[PDB]
RNA sequence: CAGUCGCGUAAGCGGGGCAUAGGAUCACAAGAUACAAAAAGGAAAGAUCUUGGAUUUUUGGAAAAGCUACGCUAGGGAUAACAGGCUAAUUUGCGCAAGAGUGUACAAAAUGAGUGCGCGGUUUGGCACCUCGAUGUCGGCUUGACUAAUCCUCAUGGAUGCAGAAACUAUGUAGGGUACGACUGUUCGUCGAUUAAAAAGUUACAUGAGCUGGGUUAAAUACGUCGUGAGACAGUAUGGUU
RNA sequence: AACAAAGCACUUUGCAAAAAGACGAUAAGUCUAAGUAUUGAGUGUGAUUUCAUGUAACGAUACAACAGCUGUCUCUAUGAUUGACUCAGUGAAAUUGGAA
RNA sequence: UUAUCGGUGAGUAUGUAGACUCGGAAUGACAAAGAUGAAUCUUGAAUAAUCAGACAUAGAAUGAUAAGGUUGUAUGUCAAAAGGGAAACAGCCCAGAACAAGAGUUAAGGUUCCAAAAUUAUUAUUAAGUGAAAUAAAGAAAGUUUUUAUAUAAGUCGACAAGAAGAUGGGCUUGGAAGCAGCCAUAAUUUAAAGAUCUCGUAACAGAGCACUUGUUAAAUCUUAAAAGCAU
RNA sequence: AGACAACACUGACUAGGAUAGCUGGUUUUCUGCGAAACCUAUAAUAGUAGGCAAUUUAAGUAACAUCUUAGUAGGUACAGA
């Protein structure tokens, strides 16, 4: 190609700090909504699905926070900053073994 | 037919498709089922041609000629590649899948040299595999008690 | 729902086919309707309903062959004659890895099948962002600048296959050179005789507001081939305001 | 090298009222012709020789060889004039979105 | 009579998938009730422009798993959207500009200097300016670190000294084959050990090493290999 | 020789009578809302028509959007043989 989209393949230590803090901020929203309902003895299907199949920032591996699964990459991994609107989208789980 | 020339019609054109990319825990084709040693494609998923697999077999036969061995082929060329009309037969292979297998009254080091020379003729990077080692789920070998459910578990840290 | 028929003990079923592949209007023609009837009585020609004949097959429905290199106008440049841009299938562009084999012996002095991993942008291509100096996209002249994958000159490793000499292979290195003529429209090329050697590529054929016109395009004429013909031709020959 | 050309060949024309041919919104009529088959018109060929082809002669046609000649060239130098250049007089043009 | 050729039966055997789907998501779709919400919806009347879109991400078709190629789908941006970041930038990452003021509060992104803000703390690696806002590959190797094993005063590791028997020049083979052209065998024996022989060598013997065995020197976290991270 | 017939000739000059789905241009300010490059038909694909649908402002709304809860249609990813 000729149109230059200068996107580095890896993130900087400053972007990683904000990715860590963005994952840790979505945990407080799900922990606030999950505890607010438990006091009322209530539950939601989407709040129970999240806690089941999604990990917290303290349970994620570094490669799951800064990378995603791309079948067209050599090692099936791609920088998470390559995902559209990656800053306002949730992406924590990748296919097993990849 | 054969493993290099299927019993299919060349006129009927096929779509390109894509090799199988198991994203759900499958381990099909990643273990040695018949022979004692195998040749694993350990880097990426490709589409191998019938000319590349025939040269790989000829390579192993040339190195192991005059010796007693049984070579099993774990792939078949059932994909018609049409390069503008029919061009050749190819096969789609996933990652960490066995290509060949061997068994006989040979030395392990003598077989490594055979599979090593066959890993140069084929495209991509290959790995010598023994019988009894665990399977591969994606690009992760299930070793040290690792199971397919631990790779699916979100909590890994 | 009304009309009135079939089958069935009855319940009931029947407005063709197990489902999915058959075009109107106009005109024209055959039945019915009793609407209107250009003074009036009739009629003709109209109106409603039913129906028929359609590669109406360009099937929402024209009765329809070409040439223009002498072309004209209005436009677009959906890339078309060029160059630049993207790609790298292919190449007369290369490297590396591996080593079947050749080398009396002995893989790696030399040599290297079919292959794998690559660089690069020269040839033939693909694409079409882009209208412009082109179909041999290129030749000669003048004048360069740069590259290094080296023909000559300089330093040098290997060579049971380096005794010497010559030559081979490879590593450094682009300072300066790489001429002259004949025949080929051209570079492609081919040869002659010298020479330490008579190597390549990039620069919009590097360079026509620097030259040439070998070219880049015409109208004339003859011949050849194709077409019923006008004409066409990546044809051939002579001539043709740069 | 094309057109014409002399020569040659073929078709047509009997002239009694209009010879054929050409022309005439379309005729009278005119050229043909004050001509008559050795006449007129049309068509192709292109003297002659041999019956497309070979010679003499001719060509600002195209091409080749040979001899001479020379600044075409090896390889340019010098000289002359008129421009170019400077002073005085007169005084254009294409072009130009705006320009540090 | 065949672990030869094809065929048949059996297999809860292995793989293959656009026109196989027994199993089977998420997503999206339809509609009901309640709640919330910025009127965003429908209808009536009046009445437009537009009908080569482009790129990005995912997943395909096509091409050659080439193209800033061509063609569907999902989502967004540009088109018609300024501002901050991406050195410069239609399409990417943020965020939707009515006008001012403020060391105001933040996004993306950054904080040695150009240039607003850390030469801010903690633990490791790299020595190549690798790298530092656009990853060239396979591969090579006493680069270096860590981990997992591992040798060790019963002397590791390296070096040094000597030995490395006999039947036997194994049989065949060939002009010659004596461990070492090739063919076949290569159970034994005796020793501290010693392959009917791994690399040379001879026309063939001979001859020199190795595997193998003893001793000497000598290590008190100091041996060897594999894989992983980062470099060449 | 498509040669010449007075700037013009593959049919001159002059006067009278055109069209152009194509190109270019279309002039003051403020305010509100705000698209599309898709489908169907078309001798149509550079056009046009009907939709979808932008705007104006009236009448309606059990309107429309989103979520929750229960239900329904349908076989992709995956997985399997
Ligand atoms: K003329
Ligand atoms: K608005
Ligand atoms: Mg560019
Ligand atoms: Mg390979
Ligand atoms: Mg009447
Ligand atoms: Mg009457
Ligand atoms: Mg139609
Ligand atoms: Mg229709
Ligand atoms: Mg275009
Ligand atoms: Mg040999
Ligand atoms: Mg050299
Ligand atoms: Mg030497
Ligand atoms: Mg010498
Ligand atoms: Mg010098
Ligand atoms: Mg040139
Ligand atoms: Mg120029
Ligand atoms: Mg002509
Ligand atoms: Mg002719
Ligand atoms: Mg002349
Ligand atoms: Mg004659
Ligand atoms: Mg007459
Ligand atoms: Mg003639
Ligand atoms: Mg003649
Ligand atoms: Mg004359
Ligand atoms: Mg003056
Ligand atoms: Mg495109
Ligand atoms: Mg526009
Ligand atoms: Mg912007
Ligand atoms: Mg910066
Ligand atoms: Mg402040
Ligand atoms: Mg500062
Ligand atoms: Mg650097
Ligand atoms: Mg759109
Ligand atoms: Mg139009
Ligand atoms: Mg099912």
């Amino acid at each position: 190609g000729g149109l230059l989209w200068k996107i580095p393949w890896r993130m900087s230590k400053f972007q990683k700090l904000r990715q860590r803090r963005r994952l840790r901020a979505v945990d407080n929203v799900v922990a606030t909504i999950e505890n607010a309902l438990a006091k009322k003895g209530e539950t939601v299907k989407a709040v129970e699905r999240w806690r089941a199949e999604m990990p917290t920032e303290a349970e994620m591996l570094p490669k799951d926070k800064y990378t995603i699964f791309d079948r067209k990459e050599k090692r099936y991994r791609k920088g998470i900053h390559k995902l559209p609107k990656w800053t306002r989208v949730s992406q924590r789980v990748n296919p097993p073994g990849y | 037919g054969s493993w290099l020339e299927p019993n299919l019609n060349r006129k009927k054109k096929m779509m390109k498709g894509r090799p199988r990319v198991p994203t759900g825990g499958s381990t099909k084709g990643t273990t040695v089922v018949w022979g004692d040693y195998g040749l694993r494609m350990r880097d990426h998923h490709r589409r191998i041609s019938a000319q590349q697999l025939k040269l790989a077999e000829d390579t192993i036969k040339q190195r192991l000629r005059g010796q007693k061995y049984r070579l099993y082929k774990r792939v078949a060329c059932n994909v018609g590649v049409y390069v503008s009309s029919f061009d050749h037969w190819a096969t789609r292979v996933a990652v960490n899948q066995i290509i060949f297998e061997i068994r006989g009254q040979l030395h392990e080091q003598v077989i490594r040299d055979a599979f090593r020379l066959a890993g140069h003729k084929l495209p991509g990077l290959y790995e010598f595999v023994k019988k009894g080692d665990p399977p591969v789920v994606g690009i992760t070998k299930l070793e040290d008690g690792l199971t397919v459910e631990d790779l699916k578990n979100p909590r890994k840290k």
